[PDB]
């Protein structure tokens, strides 16, 4: 069996000291953070390394999802998926230059309450914390555990319940009570771990294969044996390769992933994930200074280039070396190897990793996995802690004491760890060979209102609670209503082809992500123009234009010495001559090297 | 990965040549306006 490989003596051996790695680090961290006060426990004190840093931007967005998605979708259709590592880069150094410096200099734990903070109203901060939170909670949760689920009935034998629970009991005993100091000094192991043993794997995969140049001619002829059997035979684009499979910029129309879609859409949601989602700018609002943000995020990017080469390129390799079982097209053959009867698709990591590396290698590679997975479940559990604690649980209870925040945080942790234990369920009974659709339609349905409303509150001064309110309302209507029709109806199968009508269906959800934005943007733009604007009195050091000026700011939502020089440091977002110049060169390699990149593939 | 005649890492240094020339340009544009 598939299943027992891994039960012979090192992978177990290898897991477990993994284990007792990560849970040692986290209990270090957690007594090293000043936990009792929230700037130390969901900023981590200010005070965290450049390096942390970069780590753990790292490790909070790759999760199971990454390794399980991008080797088995890489199966399907080529290098069309790595492109969204590589928009990161480019997006995380924007981040960096430019929307963590306002944020700092807000002195806003939340982007909720950055909104609330410009614009001046209570409903704008509650529906974006919901609205953030049912993003967590379906997409990046969903995502993760499908991901477990698959790579634990392949490679493992345990059951998804008993699994995801001892997974979360192993989070959850310092993410409950460790905030973002004890999550990135328990993330940077997580990156460690997964950099070294992948590269290990994608080398040993490389060998195995032959080398690139036999890798790109073995791969377009890896076509199943079998196209026929039961009712039908398939129309010959099921299962063979496609032939724009090695080139990211494919045709605008024709192909998935098209171009213009993928690099406009793909930014408008990744302004999203990265500048905008609260999950990854903690990451960024937790450091020491403001040099150390800026290495952080370079980091970041450069191990960010690295996905590719080590989830989309192992899962073709996957495929070469076993057609036959991630290539499958027949119902009865693909029902019969893992699972779901359209796919066998997503199985292409899992089954790389259980069969090309040796026992040891497997043990270790497996913990890899793992190591994904815990890393992206610890950095949504403490995000969703802050941002209810932030926003809902502050506004139910305005005399609410520092404690009594931080034990609702510590139960909305716990509480959302159940949630996920109620996920398990819908996700391993639900059809989900197409997952992973679903999850970036739904993010690209709820992110471009969102990515337009703080691209307007930073980079503009006119715009107005009313506007983004109205404006995120409109985008989520549009959203919902699209979301539904394409539910409803379904998406469509190869064999049989999609029901639901062109207008929606035949959209490219990058598209419709695209024309989403545009519509947000153009409402909230006009109903703010209609509506009279916030005078700058209320707007220095929170838009663009007014960072810099250094007047005193009447708050829209409005030692003593020691302390006003305390909340000034927080507050100083400038960093000395020589590591500012040195910073802004090696962003600006890390984009040249992914412009290379870019280019060199696509 | 070719289109055309173009070497796969051509396109590397094409546009890495049009960026550092975007990024000079972004520059100088700013610093005469800032
Ligand atoms: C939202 S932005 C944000 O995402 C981050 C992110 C978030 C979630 C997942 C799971 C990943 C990996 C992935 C798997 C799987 C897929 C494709 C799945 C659907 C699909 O392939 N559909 C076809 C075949 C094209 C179709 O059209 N039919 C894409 C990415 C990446 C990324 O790490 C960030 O850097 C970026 O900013």
């Amino acid at each position: 069996e598939t299943h027992e490989l891994i039960r012979n003596a090192a992978d177990i051996s290898i897991i477990v000291i993994y284990f007792v790695v990560v849970m040692a680090v986290g209990l270090w961290a957690m007594f090293s953070t000043n936990r009792g006060t929230v700037g130390g426990f969901f900023l981590a004190g200010r005070s965290m390394v450049w390096w942390p840093i970069g780590a753990s931007l790292f490790a909070s967005n790759i999760g199971s999802g990454h390794f399980v998605g991008l080797a088995g979708t890489g199966a399907a259709s080529g290098i069309a998926i790595g492109g969204f590592e590589w928009n990161a880069l480019v997006l995380v150094v924007v981040l960096g230059w430019l929307f963590v410096p306002i944020y700092i200099k807000a002195g806003v734990v939340t982007m909720p309450e950055y909104l609330r903070k410009r614009f001046g109203g209570q409903r704008i901060q509650v529906y974006l914390s919901l609205l953030s939170l049912l993003l967590y909670i379906f997409t990046k949760i969903s995502a993760d555990i499908f991901s477990g689920a698959i790579f634990i009935n392949l490679a493992l034998g345990l059951n998804l319940y008993l699994a995801i629970f001892l997974l979360l009991a192993i989070t959850a005993l310092y993410t409950i009570t460790g905030g973002l100091a004890a999550v990135i000094y328990t993330d940077t192991l997580q990156t460690v771990i997964m950099l070294v043993g992948s590269l290990i794997l994608t080398g040993f995969a490389f060998h195995e294969v032959g080398g690139y140049d036999a890798f790109m001619e073995k791969y377009m002829k890896a076509i199943p044996t079998i196209v026929s059997d039961g009712n039908t035979t398939f129309q010959e684009k099921c299962y063979t390769p496609r032939a724009d499979s090695f080139h990211i910029f494919r045709d605008p129309l024709t192909g998935d992933l098209p171009w213009p879609g993928f690099i406009f859409g793909m930014s408008i949601l990744t302004l999203w994930y990265w500048c905008t989602d609260q999950v990854i700018v903690q990451r960024c609002l937790s450091a020491k200074n403001m040099s150390h943000v800026k290495g952080g995020c370079i980091l970041c990017g450069y191990l960010k280039l690295m996905p590719m080469f080590i989830m989309v390129m192992p899962g073709m390799i996957s495929r070469i070396l076993y057609t036959e079982k991630i290539a499958c097209v027949v119902p009865s053959e693909c029902e019969k190897y893992c699972g779901t009867k359209v796919g066998c698709t997503n199985i292409a990591y899992p089954t790389l990793v259980v069969e090309l590396m040796p026992n040891g290698l497997r043990g270790l590679m497996l913990s890899v996995m793992l190591a994904s997975l815990m890393s992206s479940l610890t950095s949504i559990f403490n995000s969703a802690s802050t941002l209810f604690t932030m926003d809902i649980y502050a506004k139910v209870r305005k005399r609410a004491s520092e404690k009594e925040l931080m034990i609702a945080g510590r139960l909305f942790i716990l509480v959302l760890i159940g949630i996920s234990i109620a996920w398990v369920p819908i996700v391993q009974s639900a059809q989900s060979g197409q997952l992973f659709d679903y999850i970036q339609s739904i993010t690209s349905y709820l992110g471009p209102p969102i990515a337009a409303v703080f691209l307007l509150a930073i980079f503009w001064k006119r715009v107005n609670e009313p506007g983004a309110f109205w404006g995120l309302i409109l985008g989520l209507l549009i959203g919902i209503s699209r979301m539904i029709t394409e539910f409803a109806y379904g998406t469509g199968s190869c064999m049989e082809p999609s029901n639901c009508p062109t207008i929606i269906c035949g959209v490219h959800y990058l598209y419709f992500a695209i024309i989403l934005f545009a519509i947000s943007f153009i409402t909230i733009v006009v109903i703010s123009l209609l509506t009279k604007p916030i005078p700058d009195v209320h707007l220095y050091r929170l838009c663009w234009s007014l960072r810099n000026s250094k007047e005193e700011r009447i708050d829209l939502d409005a030692t003593e010495e020691e302390e006003k020089a305390m909340k000034m440091k927080m507050t100083d977002t400038s960093e000395k001559p020589l590591w500012r110049t040195v910073l802004n060169v090696n962003g600006i390699i890390l984009v040249t090297v992914a412009v290379f990149c870019h280019a060199y593939f696509a | 990965q070719g289109l055309g005649n173009l070497q796969p890492w051509m396109q590397g240094l094409i546009a890495v040549a049009v960026f550092l020339v975007l990024v000079a340009i972004a520059f100088a544009v700013n610093h005469f306006w800032c």
